[PDB]
């Protein structure tokens, strides 16, 4: 590895004999848009670096063709350059035609990556001095074998070495894309081996772990002992700060909405239940019988619901979640009190930021969007502060209203079957419909396929097969289309979670690229995530079948 | 050659003439085969490289339409010709909407 875990303040101290400057701007950041990880981890960034009057920038970059083209916007001035998000798993010196000979002095410049994406670019590792990353203990370990190999590769019966380097490089290639640690938790790491730790920056450590729950529990259940540690370790007047270890449910905005409301919209009950259909509605209120909870009082918002049953929903939960299998909803999270204004909880946060990234506020119109979400991406950055709560409750506001969008386009595909099972995967293309528009959000649509995916893993079937998920907007007449791992269900044992499922989409999809003239652009930090032509979209799935996945 | 043929079998019999009702019946089977079959290529074989020469759409003064798949051109124009009879119109037009069904279009789109 290049950077250690006991080596960060090494690197940190370089920044400052790098960046500590009277009148000059010598630190740029670039952060990974549409990213909640990426968010915290900037935000934590530029508390540390406001405390010691170190003057810097922030830019949000969307697409590699930004990325490109604000590095050459830049000035040699600018010392140091931090890239948190993405990078790791391609070469920057390939991409940005770096010449180390032409920053020789040696290091010129720094250039700091710091992604979280497992598999990554080897040659990014052992090649350049000039690129430098924060590893999270993989390299040290996993990649013991593959270092000789790219050593020894970079008289006649020689050849049998040159085809053992080669078959190593292939084998630690051909792996799919999985995340496996958080830059907040990094960057935490780091705060704590420097002394600089307190309540903000436990928060914001909170909020960038919590994110990860509904892809990575792998990764949330590893992570999850050290934040009851150190939360452990670290009269209710107005300036009372209180967070505590409560129970929790995976519930949609309990704590804001009717209870009635949040076990409808939960996506666990609805996979659970088949809330789609009348007989999925009967077994609710079957629940709410067998609990006793009147209808019109479960109907109410949870500030005026009544005080007795808010003291026994526990005891309730307990005796009645048995007998129907939902008795793996109760969890424990934090919750954070601050004064009179009420009490929040991680889960709800980051929904209300994530929503809030959603919505807020040919190649012309791509770059509008795409300037709409930079400045969503600010707005919700500019939420974070304690001083301002309208641009919270909007939020939540928001969450709510695109969970009921998706509830209503996710249960008219259910009833009409649209999913095709094909022999290898399967494919669900949205032709028409209402509200159609609002799909052109990548992380809309992978909330959409995240809420089938449970669906579907929820049933009978014994096939793990991925999912593939097109959507349609009829002013640039494209499609866009984003590959989807299959889930094991939230209930089971960790002995059958040896690796998370991978994801071989990226590679699919760069490989037909690169064999046929397909008219695609492939640009999004994501690698699974392209758009495509509506004329060309047939033959190139055609391909995909007849492709080696 | 069709058309002659159940003319010339009308006239041996002997806003409706008897004359061409019934020509279509000859062939519309194996029409449908073979715009199957040359669906499938046209499928398979678009986006190869090499093959992008046959495809190309040519060019000619006058022209202003710009569209993209040429297999719906050339069955729009095959049933063009045959809608001028004005007199076999439903016979006409559901061999029309046979033929689109192998498309996944519909029967009054624009496209169409």
């Amino acid at each position: 590895m290049y950077y250690g875990i006991s080596q960060f303040s090494e690197a940190y101290n370089k920044i400052l004999r790098n960046s500590s400057s009277h009148s000059s701007c010598q630190l740029v950041i670039f952060v990974s848009c549409l990213n909640i990880d990426a968010l915290c981890a900037t935000k934590m960034l530029s508390l540390l670096f406001k405390k010691q009057l170190v003057q810097s920038q922030i830019v949000p970059i969307f697409g590699y063709s930004e990325l490109r083209r604000h590095y050459s916007q830049l000035d040699d001035n600018i010392n140091s350059l931090l890239l948190v998000g993405f990078g790791g798993v391609i070469d920057l010196e390939a991409f940005l035609e770096i010449d180390p000979q032409e920053y020789v002095i040696s290091f010129r410049r720094d250039i700091y990556v710091l992604d979280a994406h497992r598999p990554w670019n080897l040659d990014n590792i052992f090649g350049s001095q000039i690129i430098q990353c924060f590893d999270d203990g993989t390299v040290d370990d996993t990649l013991g074998e593959q270092k000789e190999a790219y050593y020894k590769l970079l008289r006649k019966q020689r050849k049998k070495q040159i085809h053992e380097y080669e078959g190593v490089l292939e084998e630690y290639y051909s792996q799919g894309t999985t995340v496996v640690n958080s830059i907040s938790a990094q960057i935490y790491s780091l705060l704590s081996a420097i002394g600089e730790t307190n309540l903000s920056n436990l928060w914001l450590n909170i909020l960038g772990t919590t994110s990860l729950d509904i892809a990575y529990a792998q990764v949330y259940n590893r992570l999850y002992p050290l934040l009851q540690d150190e939360v452990k370790r670290l009269v209710k007047t107005p300036d009372t700060l209180t967070l505590n270890i409560q129970p929790d449910y995976y519930l949609f905005l309990l704590r804001h909405s009717s209870l009635y409301d949040s076990f409808y919209y939960s996506n666990y009950v609805n996979a659970k239940l088949s809330l789609w259909n009348e007989n999925g509605k009967k077994r609710l209120h079957k629940m709410f019988a067998r609990m006793g909870i009147p209808l019109s009082t479960a109907q109410e918002t949870w500030l005026y619901m009544d005080h007795s049953i808010k003291r026994e929903l526990g005891i309730i939960f307990d005796k009645n979640l048995d007998r129907y299998g939902l008795q793996d909803i109760i969890r424990d999270g934090f919750v954070r009190t601050l004064g009179y204004r009420g009490s929040i909880s991680a889960s709800e946060f980051v929904e209300a930021l994530t929503a809030l990234l959603e919505v807020g506020n040919s190649a012309q119109k791509l770059t509008n969007l795409r300037k709409r979400w930079v400045s969503n991406f600010w707005l919700s950055w500019d939420a974070l502060d304690d001083r301002k709560v309208e641009l919270l409750n909007r939020g939540i506001q928001l969450a709510q209203d695109l969970q009921r969008a998706i509830f209503n386009t996710g249960v008219a595909i259910l009833e009409k079957k649209l999913i095709k099972h094909l022999r290898i995967y399967r494919l669900c293309v949205l032709q028409d419909g209402p509200d159609l528009d609002l799909y052109r959000n990548p992380l809309t649509l992978l909330r959409l396929g995240n809420w089938l995916i449970e669906c579907c893993a929820e049933s009978e079937d014994k096939q793990l097969l991925p999912m593939v998920l097109a959507s349609i907007d009829e002013n640039t007449d494209t499609y866009l289309v984003a590959g989807l791992t299959p889930r094991y269900p939230r209930g089971l044992d960790t002995i059958h979670t040896k690796k998370p499922i991978l994801n071989n989409f990226s590679m699919a999809f760069q490989q037909i690229t690169a064999e046929t003239d397909a008219k695609v652009r492939i640009d999004n930090f994501e690698s699974s995530i392209i758009e495509i032509r509506r004329e060309d979209l047939s033959p190139f799935l055609e391909k995909l079948t007849l492709s080696g996945l | 050659d069709s058309m002659l043929k159940t003319k010339q079998s009308y006239l041996k019999l002997n806003s409706v003439e008897n004359s061409l009702n019934g020509f279509s019946h000859l062939f519309s089977k194996p029409l449908m085969k073979r715009v199957k079959k040359l669906f499938k290529n046209q499928q398979e074989f678009i986006l190869d490289p090499q093959y992008e020469a046959d495809y190309v759409i040519p060019v000619l003064p006058g022209s202003h339409l710009n569209v993209k798949n040429p297999l719906l051109e050339l069955v729009k124009s095959l049933c063009h010709v045959m809608l001028l009879s004005k007199s076999t119109i439903l016979e006409i037009r559901t061999l029309r909407k046979e033929l689109l069904k192998i498309f996944e279009l519909r029967e009054f789109a624009k496209v169409a």
